[PDB]
């Protein structure tokens, strides 16, 4: 109420712990006591694209611009 | 032969290219289609 | 300074008229230059003694 | 050269613009040449028809071509802003292209540039305070083997000199048009010495061939 | 059974047929730096950044659009690969204006990060530096078209996801203005998703425009509303 | 083997250079067209390909890819997708008039050759792309197509046998890039002229997705003559890799600048002076010689007095042979100014696909401006050397490469005029 | 080159020299700079709040 800042009563608000595997993450979280929510890893899906398919003859995949 | 066998080019008017494309439109095999009539149909 | 602008920032003349030196100035002061992984140690002679840094 | 439209009416659709049904039959011949399934390939010949009908194309012409070829207009705007033969500025009857790059400038095009400049009056790249003298200097056209060259509406002029400049410009003022071919004799692209080409009447299919 | 042998600097790995060099290099972890390729769109090649010296070839070729013959070896850390990256990164920063303070992608540039980690340091090209004046695309998307590196990513996004076909290249040589020719305020769906496509600071958010620069703001997981897909 | 080769009469592949006896299919029959071609066509396209590789046709237009390998790639078995033949007829490399002469004085042998190429590889229709600068010559081509149709011998069921073959003509709209190999293909497609990526070849995906190819007009002109004439009669003029006749033209600085057919090799001094008038001011007046046109490095005086005019010879001279502007230029012109105007041409015509040619021709245009005004340092001329090493081959097409090579030739040969120009600018400012 | 008062500058007969480009708060080793930025009705990007903590400022 004097400067327009965001104070907090949260010492733990600026923790982050970058790990390398989900197993050690869950093991450390269960080791140190508190609860935890696991979200699963999502890779980009591999696709099938080609420039010749962008220059189709009777397929509708057509670049239409260039 | 040292005589300019052209001047057959000389009479060319500004419509003659589209005129020749117009008149030579027959015996045209159907320029093969592909699915839709257009990229957006 | 070193003549490796991807570590030390350039000076003002090239900074106000370059492009690579302005980019290097900008990102070098925002992010900080990347440092390859590994653990090093060194130590020099502080007037106390072995000032070591790991 | 101001590649954004910025309407300025005598533009600003709808400018009233329409063709001739004979030109519509030209349009149907043009999109009857190309195969079915790829109608969008005749954009440049239809836009060439629009330029040959009305000497420069307005934006309503591009909307018209887009509605005829049932395409979005943006491809027509790309093709209009991309090439060289299509001048979106309004021009006059005759259009002067003074071509000068590698044999043309190195065979002294600057005399021709000075002659055109101090005969016509308006500066290079600009237009004239009448019609029929929109002057631009241009890059290579292909017809290189002679003096630096002048293209007017589908015609060439080679082997120039400032008295030929005076003659051709005064006769385009009069309206009588000279030949597209070369000057100073040499009625084609010729070796202009002692006729170092072929002289005998060629035999052709008569003499020794094989597997025919 | 449909495998291809490549060596990534000796490390062998297997490649499905028809795919690119770049997907296998990203399979082994090597992010070859890219500017025009993006996986939600088709493959242009107009940014030239992904050059890599593939062996027994005097010419250095692109990696976003190379068919993968059997038995390659891909030299990413060679000499002339680095020399080509130095050259291309020096070419990009020539006609790019000194706007990194007044840009809105200070923390999130691509020229800045990749020109630190891959480019030269002492610049050249003393005079010159042409500028393209901006347009008015939409009141939701602030647009400066001098910073456009003409990378042809928004164009492919339009013609292949938006289907609107209002953005195009105009001109030749150095002079390629990218946009809509006819003073039309481009308004369509997913036009807010073009400020995340544009890799350089040439298409930014209009209402956000000048409130923060993204190292201060912390990033937090949440779930969407107002659509049933999230 | 010939002693460096020259023109022997009636060994000209095509007569009627200009304005000769008539301009008609009857004149084509008198000059050697429509003679016994059906017996050539009905033997099998493998024999035509054997005839062409017997002649050993080097590909024209200044590329180097031979016609036999290309049209042997064109022997794909026919699927449901048709095959197309595209006859390219633009004239880049300013200084050209290569096929302007051919399409102005003899379209009939081009009709012969496109019929031969359509039979020889399974092609079905031939699109002929003329430059947009050539309305009158295009209408002459239309009159010749009307004559060939009105004979009732092409179009549908050609040569009397059941073999239809249609030919169309598409105008240009003015470009250098539409002459190239694949921007041609997409310029026919109605999209704006922009090259594709090469490892999908035109012989696999082409005009909208069909196995097509693109032939130069000189290849189309020479093609029925090799079919109607003997094997390797063409190949007896010059060396073994390159073989046959070529248009060597001086479009530039000589007295009577003109065009001559010659064989594959020639002594260059005989070529320049003993056929086309004389050099303007004598043999010792010229500063240098450019072969090829505009995509070729220069050749100075002490190199041009000795080097013969072969493709392998100009590979040995680190250049590339093209057409029709094998010209000299005088000391009275500044070659810095000439090459700078050529770089301005390169900026004015180039598409904007690839980043490096775009920005490299941008820097080279502004830097050659600063060299004509002379306002730089020698580190700048070596920087221009470094960027010309950087650009080359790192693009799609060869316009960036053909912008790299003249800078290379100027730096390899004419350093001292640059140094004296910069020293005179130092004397001017100081 | 003493380091004292933390003053601002401005253009010759012109507006505020700052752009609010957040470099000083990105480098401030006790984070005493606090910048909240907004553009005004003109269009040039500017600020709202530019605070220096004199306690945290190590100079
Ligand atoms: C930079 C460049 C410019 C070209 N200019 C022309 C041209 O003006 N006219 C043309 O017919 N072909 C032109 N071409 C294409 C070449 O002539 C090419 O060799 C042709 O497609 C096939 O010729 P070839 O089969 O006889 O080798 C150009 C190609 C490149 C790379
Ligand atoms: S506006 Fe952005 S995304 Fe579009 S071409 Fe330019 S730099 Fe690329
Ligand atoms: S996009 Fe351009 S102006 Fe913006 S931060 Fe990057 S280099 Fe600077
Ligand atoms: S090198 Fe230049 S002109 Fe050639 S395809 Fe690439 S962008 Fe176009
Ligand atoms: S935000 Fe800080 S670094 Fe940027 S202009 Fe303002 S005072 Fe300078
Ligand atoms: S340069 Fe003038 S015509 Fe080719
Ligand atoms: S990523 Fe391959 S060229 Fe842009």
């Amino acid at each position: 109420p004097l400067m327009g800042w965001a104070s907090t009563a949260d010492p733990l608000s600026n923790l982050v712990l970058t790990f390398s595997t989900k197993e050690d993450a869950i093991a450390f979280a269960e080791k140190n006591g508190w609860s935890y929510d696991v979200e699963e890893r999502k890779v980009p899906k591999p696709k099938s694209k080609s420039y010749g398919a962008n220059f189709s003859w009777n397929k509708r995949t057509r670049v239409s611009t260039k | 032969n040292t005589t300019y066998k052209n001047l057959q080019h000389h009479d060319y008017s500004t419509y003659t290219f589209l005129d020749l494309n117009l008149d030579l439109s027959k015996f045209r095999m159907p320029q093969p289609s592909s699915g839709r009539e257009s990229p957006r149909h | 300074k070193v003549d490796d602008a991807k570590v030390s920032p350039p000076k003002r003349a090239e900074m106000k008229t370059s492009m690579e030196s302005l980019i290097h100035h900008f990102k070098l002061y925002t992010e900080g230059y990347q440092v390859p992984p590994g653990a090093t140690y060194t130590a020099i002679e502080a007037p106390k003694g072995e000032f070591g840094v790991y | 050269a101001l590649f954004v439209h910025r309407d300025t009416p005598k533009n600003n659709p709808e400018t009233p613009f329409d063709f001739t049904p004979e030109n519509y039959k030209r349009i149907e011949a043009i999109v009857k040449n190309y195969p079915e399934g790829h109608k969008a390939a005749a954009v440049l010949p239809v836009l060439d028809l629009a330029q040959r009908q009305n000497g420069w194309l307005p934006i309503s012409a591009m909307n018209k071509v887009a509605e005829i070829l049932q395409v979005p207009p943006m491809r027509v705007y790309e093709v209009a802003t991309f090439y060289t033969m299509y001048n979106r500025k309004p021009v006059g009857k005759y259009h002067i292209q003074v071509c000068t790059t590698t044999p043309c400038m190195l065979r002294n095009s600057d005399s021709i540039l000075e002659a055109i400049q101090k005969k016509l009056g308006i500066k290079v790249g600009e237009t004239t305070p009448d019609k029929l003298f929109t002057l631009i200097e241009v890059e290579c056209l292909g017809a290189c083997v002679n003096a630096p060259m002048v293209q007017i509406n589908d015609n060439y002029y080679e082997d120039l000199t400032p008295k030929d400049i005076e003659e051709i410009i005064d006769e385009l003022k009069a309206g009588k048009i000279p030949k597209p071919g070369p000057r100073s004799g040499r009625f084609s692209c010729e070796p202009a010495g002692g006729l170092t080409s072929l002289t005998e009447p060629p035999k052709g299919p008569g003499f020794g061939v094989q597997a025919g | 059974s449909n495998l291809i042998e490549v060596f990534v600097d000796g490390q062998s790995v297997m490649v499905e047929p028809g795919t690119t060099v770049l997907q296998a290099c990203e399979k082994v972890g090597m992010q070859i730096p890219r500017f025009c390729y993006h996986e939600r769109l088709s493959v242009a090649g107009n940014c030239r950044m992904c050059l890599v010296e593939i062996e027994k070839a005097p010419k250095v070729v692109a990696a976003c659009a190379m068919p993968v013959m059997k038995g390659w070896n891909i030299l990413t850390n060679s000499e002339k690969t680095k020399k080509a990256r130095e050259g291309v990164m020096e070419f990009l920063l020539a006609n790019h204006p000194l706007d990194c303070p007044i840009c809105d992608q200070g923390g999130e540039c691509d020229l800045q990060d990749q020109s630190m980690m891959f480019g030269s340091d002492r610049s050249r090209f003393l005079e010159g530096k042409r500028a393209v004046e901006d347009k008015n695309i939409g009141p939701l998307v602030k647009t400066i078209m001098t910073r456009c590196i003409q990378c042809t990513r928004c164009i492919r996004f339009a013609s292949e996801i938006a289907g609107v076909d209002d953005l195009g290249t105009t001109g030749r040589g150095n002079d390629m203005q990218v946009g809509t020719y006819i003073e039309k305020m481009f308004m369509s769906e997913l036009s807010g998703n073009i400020i995340d496509i544009c890799p350089v600071g040439a298409l930014t958010s209009k209402p956000y425009a000048f409130t923060a620069r993204p190292w201060e703001t912390r990033k937090t997981e949440s779930i969407d509303v107002m659509d049933a897909v999230g | 083997k010939t002693s460096f080769g020259s023109l022997k009469d009636e060994d000209r592949i095509f007569t009627n250079l200009y304005g000769r006896h008539d301009w008609r299919l009857k004149g084509a029959q008198s000059r050697g067209d429509w003679y016994k071609t059906k017996e050539i066509l009905l033997k099998g396209p493998d024999w035509i390909l054997g005839e062409v590789k017997t002649s050993g046709l080097r590909g024209r237009g200044g590329a180097g890819f031979p016609t036999g390998l290309k049209w042997s790639f064109m022997n794909k078995p026919s699927d449901g997708r048709p095959k197309y033949l595209v006859v390219n007829a633009d004239e880049g490399e300013p200084g050209t008039c290569k096929d302007r002469e051919i399409i102005r004085h003899d379209p009939h042998k081009l009709v012969e050759g496109c019929l031969v190429g359509g039979r020889a590889m399974g092609a079905r229709a031939a699109y002929i792309y003329i430059r947009g600068e050539f309305y009158n010559e295009a209408s002459n081509l239309q009159v010749a197509i009307r004559e060939a149709y009105e004979a009732g011998l092409i179009g549908k069921n050609a040569c009397g046998s059941g073999y239809d073959f249609d030919v169309f003509v598409v105008r240009g709209a003015g470009a250098y890039i539409c002459g190239e190999e694949t921007a041609l293909i997409e310029s026919i497609e109605g999209k704006q002229g922009k090259p594709r990526l090469k490892p999908p070849f035109p012989a696999d995906v082409g005009v909208f997705g069909c196995p097509t190819t693109v032939a130069n007009v000189e290849t189309v002109a020479v093609s029925p003559t090799i079919c109607r004439r003997g094997g390797a009669w063409f190949a007896s003029f010059g060396r073994e890799r390159n073989s046959g006749t070529k248009l060597f033209n001086i479009s530039g600085h000589v007295n009577n600048p003109c065009t001559v057919e010659e064989e594959m090799s020639v002594p260059l001094k005989e070529l320049i002076e003993k056929h086309a008038g004389g050099v303007t001011g004598g043999w010792d007046n010229l500063l240098a010689v450019i072969p090829g046109g505009s995509s070729t490095p220069l050749i100075p005086k002490s190199v041009c007095e000795t080097v013969l005019m072969d493709f392998d010879a100009l590979i040995q001279a680190q250049t590339g042979l093209g057409t029709a502007a094998v010209i000299v230029m005088d000391r009275s012109t500044d070659i810095v100014k000439a090459i700078a105007r050529l770089i301005e041409f390169y900026k004015h015509e180039s598409c904007g696909q690839c980043t490096p040619c775009r920005e490299g021709v941008d820097w080279m245009n502004k830097v050659m401006a600063r060299f004509v005004r002379g306002d730089a340092r020698p580190a700048e001329i070596d920087s221009l050397w470094e960027i010309s090493k950087q650009i080359e081959g790192h693009t799609i097409c060869a316009l960036g490469d053909g912008a790299a090579w003249p800078v290379q030739g100027l730096i390899r040969h004419f350093r001292p005029e640059l140094e004296e120009r910069m020293q005179r600018f130092a004397q001017q400012h100081q | 080159r003493f380091r004292g008062e933390h003053a601002l500058r401005r253009y010759p007969s012109g507006e505020e020299r700052c752009i609010a480009c957040k470099l000083c708060e990105a480098v401030c080793p006790a984070q005493a700079i606090t910048i909240e930025a907004e553009p005004r009705a003109d269009g040039s990007r500017r600020t709202t709040r530019y605070d220096i903590d004199m306690t945290k400022c190590i100079y």
